[PDB]
Formats: C-alpha cells, structure tokens, sequence
C-alpha cells in the first residue's frame, strides 16, 4: 500500500486523538452555547484610534481600555443599517458563535456590548494585517507558504464542522496574520449552527459554492469548495473564478471549468480538482473519508498537523510591529464620527444581543 | 479581468 506498517499505525492513532480532541472541544463549546455573555463592557472605556476595516454595516476600530491600556480591534455595527431579516439573525449567530468557539486560529471575542444606535463586539487586536494586503503586496505566495496557511484553514474548519458550525466568508480579507506569522479568523458574520442543511443565499461572490448559486439547500462542504478557491487564489495571486462583475464570476462557477497557471504543481492541481468539484458526491471533505481525505493528500505530504495546532512550525513569514498599538501594517480607510442616537433604534430586534 | 480590491460580501441574491 502507500503507507507501511509503522506509517499506517502512527496515522490511524493519530487520527482517534483527533476525535478524543473534538469530542472534548463539543462538551465545552456547549457549555458557553447554552450559556452566552453579553453585557461585559461599555463604549466610554475605550478610547478609539484608528479605522482598520470598513463593512456594509459599519467599521472596525483600533481602540485603547482605559483602565488596563490593551489594545482591541472593535467592531461597530450600526444597527439600522442590520436592516434585512438575515442581516439581523446573522449579527447574532456571530457575537453566539464567536463567544463560544475556543481554537488557536479564531479571533477572541473580550467584550460585547451595545447601545441606542450600535452593536459593539471587541476583540484581540491582530496587528499583522490581512493576508489579503500581503498577497496583493507580493503577487503569490510559494506552494510551502500557501500550504501553512492553508493547513490552518483545514484543522479550523474541522474543528467549526465537528461543532455543526458552518463558517461560509472564508477569503483572505478575513484572514489576519499574528505575531508569530500565524492566521486568525476573524467575521463571523455568516457563521452559523447547521445541523444538516441551510438555504441563505449568502457570501463573497468569488468564493460561492456552485450550490449556493442554484438556490440549492447546502451543507458544510461550501466550507471546502471556499478552501479551494483560498489555495488557488494564495498560489496564483487571483481566484480561480474571475471576472469584473458578480453575474460573470457566477457563470464561471457553476460550468465545472477551472484553469490553473502553469506553475502550478500537478499534486495542487490535483487536490484543487477535488475541492473545487461541482459533484457533491466527490468533493473532498463530503465523502466518507471526510476531512481525511484532505489532510492525507499528497500535497500536504510535508505538513505536520500537531505542529501546525502547536504553532510550532516555523512562519513563512513573521510581520513587522513596532509595538502595541501599531497599524503600519493596514490600510487607511475614512475616518467616521461614531454617533450615538438620544433614541434607542431596533430594541426588540437586537433583544438577545 | 476581475477584481482586485477588498470584496464585501453579500447577505442575499
Ligand atoms: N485586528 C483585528 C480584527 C479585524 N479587522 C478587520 C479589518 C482589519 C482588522 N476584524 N476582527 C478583528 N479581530
């Protein structure tokens, strides 16, 4: 076979500590499920500094505690702006999820917290900036780079599915590099509890599984078509399916067509076939095999998945910081006044918040 | 041709 006696035995015991891992890691996420918080800090405790990001519905802040003087990124939502049924039940999914998830390369939520006009959800301050700017910046990552990125993106998903979360916004917008060179997740604004399937036609139009396109009830592995698209894009510098308008990029999609650049290696090529697979029945992720047949391709051959989760792996690259507090490594945005209405707007819709 | 800048993403349609 392909692997010889003491390989198959080291794999396949590897593989039940993963499962004693998760089943551990659901009794805990449990816990906080059925118990959030809410409540746990207020806006004149902070001091704000800068715009990291900008969303439909609002921005994220570098801000300042006053009392202990820790850095946060906050994220502010304007709450009449969450005007759309699944704009609001998406808001809280993610402030749920976020504050009961626990995995190395998730954001920690600190503090959430809201008021007449906004919802407030504070978070670490990851000062290494987006993986998105890095890769505009040099073009495209090598194969060895994108491959420790992307083993991340494999050992976190597999934690959110075990957990019948779905987390659907994966790009690499929403990937921020840390001190070490290592990745968090962050916006969980389309995350979600799915048990089996789910229907909200929702996310990044480069990164949308065919079945979402065709209004098709979907399941956990848009999570893996998304990964596909992730590595192609990290490998090349460009998604796989590219075009100047959303309409355009849906047709590429849903043809079951993908190119790749001639650089590519067959054992990438290989693996992306298989993630970015039209036919459910073959997409890797969705099979029997499950997250196995991932993480034993050929292409991750090299990849020490412990090591990975103990971010004892050397980074392909360690950002620049000049200390806390310091945002050289993102973009500037437009600075906005945040306002805070006499009037509290949308009471009853924003009640579990 | 296609997109090069920061894509938001889309909560319906
Ligand atoms: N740091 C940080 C951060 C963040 N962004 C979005 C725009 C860049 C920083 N979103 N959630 C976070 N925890």
């Amino acid at each position: 076979g392909h692997m010889g006696n003491a390989a198959a035995a080291k794999k396949g015991s590897e593989q039940e500590s993963v499962k004693e891992f998760l089943a551990k890691a659901k009794e805990e996420f449990l816990k906080k499920w059925e118990s959030p918080s809410q409540n746990t800090a207020q806006l004149d405790h902070f001091d704000r500094i800068k715009t990291l990001g900008t969303g439909s519905f609002g921005r994220v802040m570098l801000v300042k505690h006053k009392e202990t003087g820790n850095h946060y990124a906050m994220k502010i939502l304007d709450k009449q702006k969450v005007v759309k049924l699944k704009q609001i039940e998406h808001t809280l999914n993610e402030k749920r999820i976020l504050q009961a998830v626990n995995f190395p390369f998730l954001v920690k939520l600190e503090f959430s917290f809201k008021d007449n006009s906004n919802l407030y959800m504070v978070m670490e301050y990851v000062p290494g900036g987006e993986m998105f700017s890095h890769l505009r910046r040099i073009g495209r990552f090598s194969e060895p780079h994108a491959r420790f990125y992307a083993a991340q993106i494999v050992l976190t998903f597999e934690y959110l599915h075990s957990l019948d979360l779905i987390y659907r916004d994966l790009k690499p917008e929403n990937l921020l590099i840390d001190q070490q060179g290592y990745i968090q997740v962050t916006d969980f604004g389309f995350a979600k509890r799915v048990k089996g399937r789910t229907w909200t036609l929702c996310g990044t139009p480069e990164y949308l599984a065919p079945e979402i396109i065709l209004s098709k009830g979907y399941n956990k592995a848009v999570d893996w078509w998304a990964l596909g698209v992730l590595i192609y894009e990290m490998a090349a510098g460009y998604p796989p399916f590219f075009a100047d308008q959303p309409i355009q990029i849906y047709e590429k999609i849903v043809s079951g067509k993908v190119r790749f650049p001639s650089h590519f290696s067959s054992d990438l090529k290989d693996l992306l076939r298989n993630l970015l697979q039209v036919d459910l029945t073959k997409r890797f992720g969705n099979l029997k095999n499950g997250v196995n047949d991932i993480k034993n391709h050929k292409w991750f051959a090299t990849t020490d998945w412990i090591a990975i989760y103990q971010r004892k792996v050397e980074a392909p690259f360690i950002p620049k910081f000049k200390g806390p507090g310091d945002t050289s490594n993102f973009d500037d945005y437009e600075e906005e006044e945040i306002r805070v209405s006499i009037n509290e707007k949308c009471g009853k819709e924003f009640t579990e918040f | 041709a296609g997109r090069t800048g920061r894509r938001q993403a889309i909560h319906d349609i």
